[PDB]
C-alpha cells in the first residue's frame, strides 16, 4: 500500500509550479489550505525563523 | 501519515527544499500573515 492523495497535490502543486515570484503570495494562502503539508511545509517554511 | 512515508506530505517534502533558497524575512510574512503556530497545534480535515 503506496498511494498519496490527489486532493493533497492540488494545493502542494500551486507552490510547486514553476511560476514567478509574484504569484509566490497566493503559496502562502495555500499552505494553510494543506494538512499533511502544513506540518511538513512548516519545516522550510516555519525555518525562516529557526 | 500513518504508516506510509511516502503520502502527498512526502511528495512535495523533497522539492520543498528549494524553499531554502528563499528570504527568511518573506516567509516571516507569510508565516505571522496565516499564523501557522496555531495550525501546527492541530490538524484533522
Amino acid at each position: 500500500g503506496s498511494i498519496p492523495p490527489n486532493a493533497l497535490q492540488d494545493l502542494l502543486r500551486t507552490l510547486r509550479s514553476p511560476s514567478s515570484p509574484q504569484q509566490q503570495q497566493q503559496v502562502l494562502n495555500i499552505l494553510k489550505s494543506n494538512p499533511q503539508l502544513m506540518a511538513a511545509f512548516i519545516k522550510q517554511r516555519a525555518a525562516k525563523y529557526q | 501519515g500513518s504508516e506510509s512515508q511516502n503520502d502527498e506530505k512526502a511528495l512535495l517534502d523533497q522539492l520543498d527544499s528549494l524553499l531554502s533558497s528563499t528570504d527568511e524575512m518573506e516567509l516571516a510574512e507569510i508565516d505571522r500573515a496565516l499564523g501557522i503556530d496555531k495550525l501546527v497545534s492541530q490538524q484533522g480535515g
